[PDB]
């Protein structure tokens, strides 16, 4: 089942500053009281990240190029964002990856799905309209659920050697509109063996029915670039500060 | 000391002659308690395989793997392993295994190798040059040949460009071999991309069916899920042991740690990028790997004109790990420690000196 | 920065030791920097070549370390001879030498 | 601990012996340097218990009896302000004995002038 | 300017950084030597006319 | 071919740096002597013979 949403209000996408966010652990290695220089796909400091809104009438669910990695920031309350759409052509011709978090668990599937042009979920105050068919499945994985704006959700998605790395961090914030300025290293959550080509992605939202109403949420998309970071490890082994080696001569 | 100095007369002094090295007592192997056996029966003993243009890939992970049943079998004609020793397949641990099963003919089995050419290598199945894994090929004349011809096995014969490694092409588009747009209809200079093998039991071994399973092991900076059936021994700590933690081989004195690893953090590294702590695969316990008490063996002697008595200094070695006296420099054997203070005759270090009067320190 | 000279000597010695440690992580053209991985992954005819590459790389690193340690030892010996001269002439007597 | 690596290393001869001999020469050279710098007196002098030096104060440079290290306050400040086959050999003279040597030199140059450096 | 040469040179580790550090130490040592030899006074004295 | 050229040029560069370090040590010793002469002969009258 698919439904065209024709009550949207036209608005250009926003942009904002990344500050010092998007840092994640490059590996599964504990380090104590040491500075480690690493070369990997990292998010540049103070970069221009694309800002999308969900407010009422804004409902931002486009398809964006994946590039070499995706940093997803979510200023979320009441759990509007439920999952993601990963693929190349987003149809039954190729094989696509589905990440969903419903009311019980998280489901990760690599199958040939027929995606709708406008995919969404719905809460009645009972509506699933994200696909119409699923033909050839190769990988299924059912796990425990990961989940004023009250919650901040950071995610890093990487496609390296046929391995899909999902890094995540939950942060309690109380800032009304923009991203807070601070440091929070993202722990690795799950590595999925997929071995598939992914070049495009799309966020999945949920409708509110009482037509339709969009719940208040905001999210940010940043792009990962190959660079060097100098990470500081404390006595307890958490990354407390980082240096971007290609940002400015002082950090160089 | 005479052997080291290449002289028969040793002058009074201290001479570094050898290198003490604590040797490991026993071997400890700790693996996760996974007992479900890896599905190699579905890979190798399937009723029907697939054609080489549509070669079948199977993901093996999260199971204990037994490679002894593959090696001892007397049907596998080709067991060519690249990057790994075929006998040492049982020893190592990996994270993910990719099983590519297909059926080819005999003369083109040699094309399934890194760096060769041919129709299978160019248009059907290409192996990367950095391939780490094995190729297992066996004759299947009884199962894949029929009297009158078995034409259900096809190979891609025509393609515009050569394939990428680990890429498949199941498309059926009519290959134009001339300059005529013929609209996807077979005829003059328009050929079907797929051509049948046509296997018969009377055909020669160059044109006989061979089933090929290509096992690809990938080993990243990830926790290993595919391991051998090596048994996990009991945890013996505070002793110099050879150890194998989830494929992480080494030698050390494993003790109890106070480090707080995060749940994803398996092992640990120090400031000098050496592995100094691991998580126990079974009980999820952090164990510090201190290494072995290596030391310099120095011989303290007066002149051979005076006496033949010697003392041995093990530098930086505690006396419980080797007239025995403990110094900050190390363990000194053969010198009687006295409470009196004299001038330094033979320097030992850390305020310790030796002299002859017997040898005193 | 009053005691910069001693801190510089300590930092140079620690940095040289750390560099000598970090030279073990370089394969010097071999497939891996770990001897156990080479001995478990390859047959002795090719493991001999890979171990030989690691041996010549580590030997070159050790020779470089010993050479720079000898140069620093000569510099420290010159400084210590100067310090002994100052101990003899400024502390144990009154010196007429200007500055 | 690889025996095959050592067997291949034996083809290169006595390089390891030369490196060990050079490091041993450096190690004994450090002790010789400390011996030449600090051990210039064979008498361990002490200051008198009464510090009557005509108004001159040496408390900041004389050793503090209250401290277990027997160092001067200046020397204590100096010690506070300084922060795989590898072994570190300890120095022949410990920090306590070097402090004792400096204390003996200070007592000699305070109580005896330059006479102790040239004789009794 | 050959990138393949630098990619092969990275297998040998931090030899180039060591050589640059040694040459930088020599270069600052020359300025330290000139500073020690000639700059022994902080007052620029002038002769009478 | 580049491996042979790299090891040859690296050996040459290490030899050059070693020679530069030895000459720099010699020049540093000469400069310390020159500073001693500047302190003791120019800024004062020296009783040291020759
Ligand atoms: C929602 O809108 C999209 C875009 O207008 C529709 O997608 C098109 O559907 C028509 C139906 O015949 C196709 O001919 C077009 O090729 C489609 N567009 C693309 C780009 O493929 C979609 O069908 C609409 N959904 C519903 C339920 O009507
Ligand atoms: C020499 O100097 C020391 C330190 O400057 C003097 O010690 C001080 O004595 C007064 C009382 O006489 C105390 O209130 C201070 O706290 C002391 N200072 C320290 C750092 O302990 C000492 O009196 C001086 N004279 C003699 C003869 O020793
Ligand atoms: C981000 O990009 C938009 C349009 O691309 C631009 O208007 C804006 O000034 C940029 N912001 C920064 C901080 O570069
Ligand atoms: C969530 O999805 C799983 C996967 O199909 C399903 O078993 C479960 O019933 C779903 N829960 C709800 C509340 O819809
Ligand atoms: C994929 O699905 C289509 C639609 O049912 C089917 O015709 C095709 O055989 C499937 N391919 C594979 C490899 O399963
Ligand atoms: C992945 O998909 C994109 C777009 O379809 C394509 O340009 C690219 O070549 C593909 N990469 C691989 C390795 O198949
Ligand atoms: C490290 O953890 C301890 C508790 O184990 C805590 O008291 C301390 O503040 C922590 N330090 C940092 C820098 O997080
Ligand atoms: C396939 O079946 C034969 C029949 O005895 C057996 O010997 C062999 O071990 C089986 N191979 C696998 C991989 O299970
Ligand atoms: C088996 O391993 C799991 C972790 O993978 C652990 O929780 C459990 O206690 C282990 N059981 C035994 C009997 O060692």
């Amino acid at each position: 089942q698919c439904v065209n949403l024709t009550t949207r209000t036209q608005l250009p996408p926003a942009y904002t500053n990344s500050f010092t966010r998007g840092v994640y652990y490059p590996d599964k290695v504990f380090r104590s009281s040491v500075l480690h220089s690493t070369q990997d796909l990292f998010l540049p400091f103070f970069s221009n990240v694309t800002w999308f809104h969900a407010i009422h009438k804004r409902f931002d669910n486009p398809v964006l190029p994946f590039n070499d990695g995706v940093y997803f920031a979510s200023t979320e309350k009441s759990n509007i964002i439920r999952g993601w759409i990963f693929g190349t052509t987003l149809d039954s011709k190729t094989q696509s990856l589905l990440i969903v978090n419903n009311a019980t668990n998280v489901v990760i599937k690599v199958c040939e799905f027929q995606f709708c042009n406008d995919p969404f979920l719905g809460v009645y105050y009972s509506e699933f309209r994200v696909y119409s068919s699923a033909n050839n499945c190769t990988f299924e994985y059912v796990s425990q659920p990961f989940l004023n704006f009250k919650n901040l959700r950071e995610f890093v998605f990487k496609n390296i050697d046929g391995y899909f790395k999902i890094y995540s961090k939950h942060t309690p914030i109380n800032l009304v509109r923009d991203l807070p300025q601070g440091f929070s290293a993202l722990e690795p959550l799950v590595d999925l063996p997929i071995g598939i080509n992914i070049t495009r992605f799309q966020t999945l939202l949920a409708l509110h029915r009482s037509g339709w109403t969009a719940g208040a949420a905001a999210y940010y998309v940043g792009y990962l670039q190959p660079r060097t970071f100098l990470l500081k490890y404390n006595e307890n082994g958490t990354i407390t500060d980082a240096v971007d080696c290609a940002l400015d001569p002082l950090s160089e | 000391t005479k052997c080291t100095l290449k002289s028969f007369t040793v002058e009074k002094g201290i001479y570094q002659t050898s290198n003490f090295r604590v040797q490991p007592t026993e071997s400890i192997v700790r693996f996760p308690n996974i007992t479900n056996l890896c599905p190699f029966g579905e890979v190798f003993n399937a009723t029907r395989f697939a054609s080489v243009y549509a070669w079948n890939r199977k993901r093996i992970s999260n199971c204990v793997a037994d490679y002894s049943v593959l090696y001892n079998s007397a049907s596998f004609s080709t067991f060519k392993c690249y990057g790994v020793s075929p006998t040492k397949l049982n020893d190592l641990c990996f994270t993910n295994v990719y099983a590519d099963s297909f059926v080819i003919r005999g003369d083109e089995v040699r094309q399934i190798a890194p760096g060769q050419t041919g129709k299978i290598a160019d248009y059907n199945y290409k192996l990367p040059d950095d391939f780490t894994g094995c190729v297992i090929a066996w004759n299947s004349n009884n199962l894949d040949s029929k009297v009158g011809g078995n034409y259900n096995y096809r190979y891609r014969l025509f393609r515009k460009s050569n394939l990428k490694p680990f890429e498949r092409d199941i498309s059926t588009e009519i290959y134009q071999a001339g300059s005529t747009p013929c609209n996807g209809v077979i005829g003059f200079n328009c050929y079907f991309p797929l051509q049948s093998y046509g296997f018969q039991p009377t055909n020669g071994v160059g044109y006989q069916p061979y089933r090929v399973v290509v096992l690809s092991f990938e080993l990243l900076h990830a926790p290993a899920t595919v391991c051998g059936p090596k048994k996990s021994t009991n945890l013996v700590k505070n002793k110099c042991v050879n150890f194998n933690f989830n494929g992480l081989t080494g030698t050390g004195v494993l003790t109890e740690s106070n480090k707080k690893f995060l749940p994803f953090q398996q092992f640990g590294r120090d400031i000098a990028d050496t592995t100094d702590a691991v998580r126990d695969p079974q009980t999820l316990e952090i164990l510090d790997i201190t290494p072995c008490s290596f030391g310099g063996v120095s011989v303290i002697t007066p002149g051979t004109n005076t006496s033949n008595q010697v003392a041995v200094l093990y530098q930086g070695v505690n006396c419980t790990e080797v007239n025995v006296f403990q110094t900050r420099a190390g363990c000194l054997i053969g010198a009687e420690h006295v409470n009196n203070s004299y001038e330094c005759d033979i320097p030992i270090g850390a305020g310790i000196c030796a002299s002859y009067q017997s040898i005193i320190a | 920065s009053a005691l910069g000279k001693l801190q510089d000597v300590v930092n140079q010695n620690a940095q040289a030791l750390n560099t000598l440690v970090k030279q073990l992580s370089s394969n010097f053209g071999a497939i891996s920097s770990v001897l156990n991985d080479i001995l478990s992954r390859l047959d002795p005819p090719e493991a001999e070549v890979q171990i030989d590459r690691l041996i010549t790389g580590r030997l070159q690193s050790l020779q470089t370390y010993v050479t720079q340690q000898l140069i620093r030892a000569a510099e420290i010996r010159a400084s210590a001879n100067l310090a002994a001269t100052k101990m003899s002439e400024c502390v144990l007597g009154q010196s007429k030498r200007v500055d | 601990d690889s025996t095959e690596c050592s067997n291949l290393l034996l083809q290169y001869g006595s390089f390891c012996t030369q490196l060990n001999r050079a490091l041993t020469g450096i190690a004994v050279e450090q002790d010789k340097n400390t011996q030449e710098v600090f051990a210039q007196v064979k008498q361990i002098y002490k200051t008198p218990p009464i510090k009557d030096f005509g108004g001159f104060n040496f408390s900041q440079i004389l050793p503090d009896p209250s401290k277990p290290s027997k160092r001067s306050p200046i020397e204590d400040l100096l010690f506070n302000k300084v922060t795989n086959g590898l072994t570190v050999l300890p120095p022949l003279l410990t920090d306590e004995m070097i402090a004792q040597y400096t204390s003996a030199l200070l007592a000699g140059t305070i109580t005896s002038g330059w006479t102790f450096g040239a004789g009794p």
